[PDB]
């Protein structure tokens, strides 16, 4: 139900008008969006691939970075934000009754191109995080459409961010990991032992069911809900990190305000472009052409997925196991800069 | 980084006993020919180029530098190595090494010529062919009447 | 009506169909054209006449070795300075001699490398400050405060001529080499230690007024270098103009006046003739075109009334012949 | 000396090895140490040939030349033999996302220059390894010493030498780049170029 | 799947500035090209079509034909190569560069006397050539890398008006009422076939898919691979043909008529086969669908263009690399094309 392995080939292949992006999936229909390189943003059908559904040009420059969101309150519908190097975020609406994009508003405020964009909803109130070559963390409100909060977090731009509850971090070109609380807007822990640009990092969200990476340790850790973090690299690895508990808004402890790389994976040829978590398998994609699959408990690389493009692969994704309301189905989809995309099904 | 290393300061540079003991020289030199080739090649396919007919000449081996001719681009190509090629020997720059930028700004200043020259040929001639088909066709219009 | 308009247009119908015929010669030949243009445009900038010509004559035999075709009429000025460029330098302040207009046309026409004014008449600073009026700004290696206003210069972005260039001052090498750091919308280069933002209608512009000087390989190798030197017939018509202004003031102005016409009607026909074109393309229509040609016939006209003074300009040249080649 | 040392790192850092393998890895290091210096297309052949004699008479095997031999440890994680397209495409992409990262320069990827990028990872790669670049001005030498330096990690420094300036700002400058080498663990790849004497 | 029937309403209404002649697909893309009668090749995003994406200059006089292929080399980089023909005696071929989806002129092919009427595309194992058909009753045969001539021959006494290519056969319809089929090297005429009294509009093979009329009958047909043909002429008819099997270099002998369809009320203009189905366009702006295997028509489409109706497209589903998309696109003479899209 949750150890699921892709096959040795792909189930599909989908053409896009130029280098991949990023690709998400839909958490309820099976339906993939496609980011493109040129500005396009496809909407594709995982059963009826050979036509697209919708897509739309709204940028002058390459999109950057998306995420999904099945909007659910406490009183209905699909988000789609965009990240782009028009120094715009551009939030869409994907209607179901004409299977067509509508644009809502656009997020201004950066003076330089954005990298990673993530957004997430709690307690009827969804907010939409940023990151850009400014360095500036701005986190904005859908709802209103103002913006939160703003801080820089580093010395040299950000390249990607991750929240989880009121907790963001984000990996930078100085190799520098850094642990932010977003309601107080202060560091509070570091991370040290990169010598190439972070490119890829997200959280370890807890399950329950055994993993040893996805469960808490202290009583203290299971409190604060969060004990692992993951970034990639350029230094061809995979690092797992330990977040030092701060002491609690928190206050950063100088005793303890430094990370620690608990598993150094490797075995890539290149730079590890994305990452992603399913169960207790870690999936990640490389410029080598294939898509790797470690294993937390071991660290050990179980299957090779040589030459899936004749490119780059620049991004892949799974759907969130941890959330409830967003089944974890046996679907992962990735994308390359050989402007093709392949979709795993069964 | 030397650019002339016949100059004082260069032979300073060569001459010194650690910097030679202790640096690997890496002799850049001029390019060759078949690196000027090639990249001519590569940044001249992009072009539109061969229009018109073509009848491949009769030359040495060793003195044509490229492929065997084929097309237009093989022929501009050749054409351009080989008048670089002669113009630094006309100028007796002597060993002193030759600086491939005229060739490279000469050839970005070619495709954009030739492709501003092209369109503004092709608008001009539709242009005087549509012309020449609307009096054709006023002429139908007045001999009908 | 319409019979009268059909026979009103013969002539223009023989023009069109001549054009025609002549297509296929200059599109099979078009190659070569633009291949001696591109040689011209980056290589005999900092040559002399004579050796102009050499290098053109075994460019030309070298160029029909590979059976590649070109125009044996061929001229650079009919080729590139095109009529209105050729007024506007005109009337900014350059010469009439053919060379320095194929010098002109080498430096306004070089938007990618910036130009080396080899200029020791030190008149070009100000032709070129004329050709952009008031918004030009003169600077140079050797003064107080070059960095700073220079700076100024690059953020407001306008036209910046910098004289004595063989003193060559290497913290601009990262705007000599055209390096740019694309920032969104907005373009900064670093000079110095602290970057500036580009405003996009910058040109820059090195003035030497030394021969035989000294510049930096570095330099030399990115900056297109054009000499500027007086030759035979620059002399020859300076020297015709100088004698005829001090004998005749009244009828060389009317001279002038009457070559500044007859270039402005030739001016205004093209262009009277390329809104024909235009107008007729898209297709009241047949009254225009009326006034059309009715201005064409009354430009052709003035034009035949104004063919019969340059006999005697011929006789005062073939006078003052001896005088110009002393 | 320096062959030697050469032949220990391609070893250690390389792959199982056979006896043709052997054979390329130490004339891809002859050419390295011997080779460079050569100035003159003549004296390139008489050493290739050269080597053919030697290779032939002592060690009793393909194309030997310097565009056939290309030995780096960009591709994978070993210091093996790699092809000859595939490296042409992956420098490519790397370029083009050196270019949308630091800065805008339009220059075309040939074989002379993958072999002197190469080369030049391959002298940047060694403890306490120098180059001196020389060759033709606008050859491209600064930039692919960038490229090479942002490949491999290291940090660019070049000195702002110019006119009115004396031994005092050179001095400053250089004890700066040293205290972040050193201090800072930062490291850095100083450029200089003639110009800047 | 194989079996789609376009809807009653079109899904895309596109509009240009003339004529429309020719229209294509893009094989991997959602993106149609058109041709102009002013010489302008116009490409469209499906989904954005009231803006053009690209916009050129071919030609300077009307474009006739115009073909696709996605290229397919096994070392090199793949493209999209288009062709244009029209009424200059000239041939022109662009590469599609997708990256920023503009147009990009690879070459030109010269020779012809008169004005070319049809060239199509087809890629050998690595290898790809062209065909070309002239007022001067000329077949021309050139290839895309080199660029000069391969073959040139003078099949029929008329000039011919389409030709089609698979393998080293080609089948040829003139304004004379015949077709034939040559054998591409040779050069020799493997066999004729008369039976129409107007001018043929478009011929093209009828390739084998893994049926009635789409099923090889003897292993003496199996090994050769070609059994059918389809013609179509002013005749208001549409007749499928049977092919003589020449003597194995062949040696050459008449050709057979199997079927024969009629309902049109003008001139037949394209004919375009997909699975069992078979789309044809007729100048009373009727788009009409027959069957192959009961022989009638099935569904009609009227005034689907004030004025004439010029051309239809449908993707290949006789090949490995080319995805038979469930749409379909055609062109008429009022400055119209219409897109069906599932
Ligand atoms: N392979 C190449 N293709 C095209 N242009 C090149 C190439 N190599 C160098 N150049 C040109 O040279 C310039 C960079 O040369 P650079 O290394 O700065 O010279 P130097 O070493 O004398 O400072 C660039 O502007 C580029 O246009």
């Amino acid at each position: 139900v949750l150890k699921w392995i892709p096959r040795n080939l792909p189930s599909c292949l989908i053409n896009v008008e130029s280098s991949v992006t990023s690709v998400k999936l839909h958490p309820n229909l099976p339906i993939v969006f496609v980011a493109t390189d040129h500005g396009k943003l496809y909407a594709f059908d995982l059963f009826n691939y050979t036509i697209p559904l919708a897509s739309l040009q709204s940028h002058t420059k390459a999109i950057t970075s998306m995420d999904v969101l099945f909007t659910n309150y406490t009183n209905n519908y699909l988000v789609i934000v965009t990240a782009s190097k028009d120094l715009q975020i551009h939030v869409f609406k994907w209607v179901s009754e004409e299977c067509k994009f509508q644009q809502i508003r656009s997020l201004l405020g950066h003076e330089h191109i954005v990298s990673a964009v993530k957004i997430w909803q709690k307690n009827n109130d969804v907010h939409i995080a940023s990151c850009s070559r400014d360095q500036t963390v701005k986190i904005w409100d859908f709802h209103n459409g103002w913006s939160l909060k703003t801080f820089q977090p580093h010395s040299q731009w950000v390249r990607s961010i991750d929240v989880l509850g009121d907790y963001i971090i984000s990996g930078s070109h100085d190799t520098t990991l850094r642990l932010t609380h977003w309601p107080s807007g202060n560091g509070l822990s570091v991370g040290t032992g990169h010598e190439f640009p972070i490119e890829k990092v997200k959280f370890i969200h807890f399950i329950e069911d055994e993993i040893r990476f996805r469960t808490p340790s202290t009583d203290r850790y299971k409190n604060w809900g969060m004990q692992y973090c993951v970034s990639a690299s350029r230094d061809r690895t995979i690092k797992i990190w330990e977040i030092p508990l701060p002491t609690l808004a928190p206050i950063p402890n100088p005793t303890d305000s430094n990370f620690r790389c608990v598993l150094t994976l490797k075995g890539h040829l290149s730079w590890v472009r994305d990452i992603s978590i399913r169960g207790q398998y870690l999936f990640s994609c490389a410029d080598d052409k294939s898509v790797r699959c470690w294993d937390l408990n071991t660290g050990q690389c179980l299957h090779v997925w040589e030459k899936l493009h004749t490119g780059f692969v620049n991004c892949l994704d799974l759907d969130v196991d941890f959330d409830s309301n967003v089944t974890p189905r046996q679907m992962m989809v990735t994308g390359g800069l050989d402007c093709k995309s392949n979709v795993f099904m069964r | 980084t030397i650019c002339d290393p016949t100059n004082n300061k260069s032979s300073a540079m060569i001459s010194s006993p650690a910097l030679f003991n202790r640096c690997i020289i890496n002799w850049m030199g001029d390019w060759d020919t078949k690196t000027m080739s090639q990249v001519a090649n590569n940044m001249v396919d992009v072009v539109p180029m061969e229009f018109t007919d073509f009848i491949v000449p009769e030359v040495n081996k060793e003195l044509v530098f490229t492929e065997p001719i084929q097309t237009i681009r093989d022929a501009v190509v050749n054409i351009l190595i080989h008048f670089d090629r002669n113009f630094y020997q006309k100028m007796k720059v002597g060993v002193n090494p030759r600086s491939p930028g005229y060739f490279i700004d000469g050839l970005r200043a070619l495709v954009k010529l030739v492709t501003a020259k092209y369109q503004d040929l092709q608008e001009n001639q539709r242009f005087v062919n549509v012309g020449l088909e609307k009096l054709n066709e006023s002429v139908l219009k007045v001999n009908e009447l | 009506r319409s019979i009268s308009l059909v026979k009103s247009l013969t002539f223009e119908k023989e023009r069109w169909l001549n054009t025609t015929k002549q297509f296929s010669k200059t599109s099979q030949e078009l190659i070569g054209n633009c291949i001696i243009s591109s040689i011209y445009e980056t290589y005999f900038g900092h040559l002399n006449e004579r050796e102009r010509g050499d290098m053109l004559v075994i460019l030309k035999r070298l160029l029909g070795k590979f059976a590649v075709k070109y125009d044996v009429n061929y001229r650079f000025i009919d080729y590139l300075v095109t009529l209105d460029e050729k007024m506007k330098w005109l009337e900014c302040g350059l010469d009439k001699n053919d060379y320095f207009l194929e010098n002109m046309s080498i430096v306004m026409n070089s938007q990618d490398a910036v130009p080396f004014l080899l200029d020791p008449s030190s008149h070009m600073i100000t032709v070129i400050s004329n050709y952009y009026g008031n918004k030009t700004v003169l600077l140079s290696f050797l003064e107080e405060g070059f960095v700073k206003r220079l700076e100024n210069a690059v953020r407001f972005g306008s036209v910046v001529i910098i004289q004595d260039g063989e003193f060559f001052d290497p913290i601009i090498s990262r705007l000599i080499s055209r390096e740019f750091n694309h920032a969104g919308n907005r373009v900064t280069v670093e000079i110095g230690d602290h970057e500036v933002d580009v405003s996009g209608d910058f040109k820059l512009f090195i003035h030497s007024c030394d021969p035989s000087g000294d510049i930096p390989i570095f330099l030399r190798s990115r900056v297109r270098l054009v000499h500027f030197v007086t030759n035979k017939e620059s002399i020859e018509t300076r020297i015709f103009d100088i004698t005829l202004t001090e004998e005749n003031a009244e009828m060389q102005r009317k001279r002038e006046d009457l070559i500044k016409l007859n270039t402005e009607y030739r001016l205004k026909l093209k262009n009277l003739e390329k809104r024909l074109l235009e107008e007729l393309n898209n297709s009241e229509l047949m009254v225009t075109l009326n006034n059309l040609k009715k201005e064409a016939m009354n430009i052709e006209k003035k034009l035949s009334e104004s063919e019969e003074f340059f006999p005697q300009f011929d006789n005062l040249v073939e006078e003052y012949s001896i005088i110009g080649k002393h | 000396t320096r062959l030697v040392r050469g032949v220990y790192t391609a070893i250690n850092t390389g792959p199982r090895q056979t006896l043709r393998s052997l054979i390329r890895l130490w004339a891809y290091e002859a050419w390295r140490i011997f080779a460079d210096r050569l100035v003159g297309v003549k004296e390139k052949n008489s050493f290739e040939q050269l080597l053919y004699e030697t290779v032939d008479k002592y060690l009793p095997l393909g194309n030997i030349s310097s565009t056939s031999l290309l030995f780096s440890g960009l591709l994978s994680l070993d210091f093996k033999e790699v092809n000859k397209t595939d490296l042409v495409n992956f420098i490519e992409e790397r370029f083009k996302t050196f270019c949308d990262e630091e800065l805008e320069v339009p220059m075309v990827i040939h074989e002379s220059m993958v072999d002197h990028i190469l080369r030049i990872d391959r002298a940047l790669k060694q403890v306490q390894g120098h180059m001196m670049l020389i060759g033709a001005s606008r050859t491209g030498k600064t930039i692919l010493t960038r490229f090479v330096a942002w490949l491999n990690g290291l940090k660019i420094v070049q000195p702002k030498i110019h006119r009115h300036s004396n031994l005092s700002d050179f001095d400053m400058i250089l004890k700066k780049a040293i205290s972040d080498c050193s201090l800072k663990e930062s490291r850095t790849c100083l450029i200089i170029d003639e110009s800047n004497i």
